[PDB]
């Protein structure tokens, strides 16, 4: 805010002024892969693939 | 609009710029802990992508952001495809907060 | 046109050699790493 | 012979089993619970105006408020021939823990999901208390289960409301990172590796974060023969004691105490045994639980099968059509109120060329002019006025409201009542009755009551450990269902009271309220009363 000294303030009124700022998004960061039936009979490297990923 | 002045003068003709980072060096980088901040969102499962694929939401941890697991079969080669997806942007709202700091700047 | 859903079968097969013979179902994770072979070891001499 | 791959097959195959009627489970409870518009799952979509003119919640919360003003509890009756007050120590046990908040918040929750989707459960725990304990230390309690449709995979193999004939059970728990943290501190299990099972839930709402991790339970009952030791008891009688819940404990103390070993036989029963799993190891084997029965207590709805294949409902089911039909219709005319263009005059603008001042909308002239005169064409030509027509609700939009809302009202009326579902509730009860009567014959110090008193035999080992010893003669009372009473003073002050109300006033008539009299609470004048009706009976003897 400004400010003004003095009595009389006649036409010294002022207005309001509030500026602002953008935010936005990238792109995504992903992980991706492929498997086929008989790779998914153990499961344990699905799973660790998962938790490497997070 | 001058109460949001904050430089003593303008930028007037033929001045002088100075690059202050004349060395390569790490950063040290301080700030005011609300001036970078992390916009983020689930990506919704009705999207183009994602579309014949089942979608849950995925945890990342440490870090407070929530990804989408989705997952999808094929049939005629038998098979599926996992896609751990994860929808951020880190946004500087305060520059005049964030700062770095440059050892060793001899030119 | 009048017609009526009742199958006309033709075929009756039988399966004798394949009910005989044992079946045997190794377990899963083992043939996935194992490149889906097991080896059994024959009788000593 | 893997037993992973064993429990997992049959895991599978229960769940494969189940798919059809889980889903309508879970999208009844999504309708009736957080949205009715099941649109955010997969549609390619805008945002348009989506309002939810609700005319199901009433019926549902008259359903849920009139089964709760009619609770339910379990009764233990003596069978027959048995002694008349057999069944006092199993209902004083039975009141006393589950009296507790616990038991009737599990009940209420799966009577909600009975009326809403069509099946909910429960579970029957044991647990240490050391403060106030119900017997031996112990104390077993009863805890609830959120959608159970998904939550509770039940065997495939059953065909009883109660799945008392099921042999396996595998119960779902997801939580959060605290909350593996604090179930692998409770149940010793490696909180370092997260485990993964089969998630339950969908993502059908805008949740940040649902949940990720994943664990569950299999239970599975076993009926053998296991050895039973007969022996002599030293005060009376040849009381019966399994072999295993006393194979080293005390084995060789009863001899010392005074127990001779009469004879050995097999007799046929159940044990139940838990098993902690995930999806890729077993954590826990083959815990023994107290009982024999699955602790586990379904209830259901409308509950059947159609061809080998189990379908539940509750109330919402049919209801959803029209609903959805109504929201639509509602929604496109509350667009056609917004945004439709009012009611105004067309004009040329060399009509109003000028006098446009005049049509702002103002009164500040007791007319409106319009121009006469074209220089090109010397008149400009007469025609009536025409204004935009005012939006009007179409006959077809207004009719099917009216028949959607018709619809809704006329299938969304369980039964005429809800008698069905309250003999389901009563069902659900007994079996909770049966269980927790197994169960307290394995853990709790249950007395023998002799006409010569209660005795209660027992014998504690070197290691300071108290065993139990319950003869074979327990399931002396039956299950049955009566009101809910909070304790047995309660309980014997509904029945004199009950028994009031039919006689008539002879001396029975005195000798039942001088009775109500003594069964009642205590400040200072209900003392009174009663020490003077305690006198009053004493004296008449």
């Amino acid at each position: 805010s400004p400010t003004q000294e003095g009595w009389d303030l006649t036409d010294k009124a002022t207005g309001l002024l509030e500026l602002n700022v953008a935010v936005n998004m990238g792109e995504p960061d992903n992980d991706f892969f492929q498997l086929r039936a008989d790779d998914l009979r153990d499961e344990t490297a699905y799973r660790r693939r998962i938790q490497s990923a997070a | 609009q001058r109460a949001y002045a904050n430089v003593n003068t303008s930028l007037a003709d033929a001045m002088a710029v100075n690059i202050l980072n004349v060395k390569d060096a790490r950063t040290n980088v301080f700030w005011a802990d609300d001036a970078i901040r992390i916009v983020s969102q689930p990506i919704p499962a009705n999207h183009e992508l994602f579309a014949g694929m089942k979608t849950t939401s995925f945890s990342i941890p440490d870090v407070g952001l929530n990804g989408i697991f989705a997952t999808q079969g094929d049939i005629s080669t038998l098979s599926g495809l996992c896609r751990i997806a994860l929808w951020y942007g880190v946004n500087a709202t305060r520059p005049e907060a964030i700062g770095v700091g440059l050892p060793g700047q001899t030119a | 046109t009048l017609a009526v859903d009742e199958i006309i079968e033709t075929i009756s097969a039988i399966t004798p050699m394949a009910q005989k013979a044992k079946k045997y179902t190794p377990p899963a994770a083992s043939m996935q790493r194992s490149s889906n072979t097991i080896w059994m070891p024959v009788e000593q001499e | 012979e893997n037993r992973l791959e064993s429990i997992l097959s049959r895991f599978d195959a229960d769940w494969t089993a189940s798919d059809e009627a889980r889903r309508e489970a879970k999208n009844d409870l999504f309708f009736s619970r957080v949205s009715q518009w099941d649109d955010w799952l997969s549609q390619y979509t805008t945002l348009q105006y989506r309002g939810q003119f609700d005319v199901v919640r009433p019926v549902v919360r008259k359903l849920v408020s009139e089964m709760r003003q009619n609770p339910i509890d379990v009764l233990y009756r003596p069978k027959d021939g048995a002694r008349p007050d057999a069944a006092d120590v199993l209902m004083g046990m039975y009141r006393t823990d589950m009296r507790h908040n616990t038991a009737k918040i599990a009940v209420n929750i799966a009577v909600r999901e009975q009326i809403e989707a069509g099946v909910g459960a429960w579970r029957l725990v044991t647990d240490y208390e050391d403060q106030s304990p119900t017997s031996n230390n112990q104390v077993i309690r009863r805890e609830p289960i959120h959608s159970a449709c998904s939550h509770v995979i039940w065997d495939s193999n059953s065909k009883l409301m109660d799945k008392s004939d099921a042999r396996h059970c595998t119960v779902i728990h997801s939580m959060s990172q605290n909350g593996w943290e604090d179930f692998a501190e409770k149940y010793d299990l490696d909180a370092d590796d997260i485990p993964s099972f089969q998630n339950p839930n969908d993502w059908v709402f805008p949740w940040l974060t649902q949940d990720t991790i994943q664990i569950a339970e299999f239970y599975e009952v076993v009926e053998k023969k296991e050895t039973a030791f007969i022996y002599q008891d030293p005060v009376t009688g040849e009381p019966v004691s399994y072999f295993k819940r006393d194979i080293k404990d005390v084995i060789d103390d009863l001899a010392d105490s005074g127990f001779i070993k009469i004879a050995e036989r097999q007799i046929k029963r159940r044990r139940v045994y838990k098993s902690i799993i995930t999806c890729t190891a077993v954590l826990k084997d083959k815990q023994l639980i107290a009982g024999e029965h699955i602790p586990i207590v379904p209830v259901f709805g409308e509950w059947g099968f159609v061809e080998d294949k189990e379908v539940y409902e509750g109330v919402v089911r049919l209801t959803k059509d029209g609903q959805r039909l109504r929201n639509m219709i509602m929604s496109f005319n509350a667009d056609i109120v917004a945004r439709t263009p009012k009611k105004k005059p067309f004009f040329w603008p060399e009509q109003i060329a000028g006098f446009e001042h005049m049509y702002d909308g103002n009164d500040d002239y007791p007319y409106y002019l319009l121009n006469r005169t074209d220089e090109n064409s010397g008149d400009l030509p007469t025609q009536p006025l025409a204004y935009y027509e005012n939006p009007e609700v179409p006959q077809a939009n207004a009719y099917m409201l009216e028949a959607a809302t018709s619809a809704v009202k006329e299938v969304a009326t369980l039964g005429v009542e809800t008698y069905v579902f309250q003999d389901n509730l009563a069902t659900a009860m007994r079996r909770d009755g049966e269980i927790y009567q197994s169960i307290v014959n394995d853990i709790y110090d249950v007395p023998r009551n002799v006409t010569i008193l209660m005795a209660e035999v027992v014998d504690l080992a070197t290691g300071e450990k108290q065993v139990l010893n319950d003869i074979r003669g327990r399931y002396e009372c039956y299950t049955d269902v009566g009101p809910s009473f909070q304790s047995m003073k309660q309980q014997n002050r509904a029945e004199i009271l009950e028994l009031l109300g039919k006689t008539p006033q002879g001396t029975p008539e005195y000798q039942l309220l001088l009775l109500q009299y003594f069964t009642l609470l205590d400040g200072k004048g209900v003392e009174m009363m009663r020490d003077y009706a305690n006198k009053q009976l004493i004296q008449m003897g």
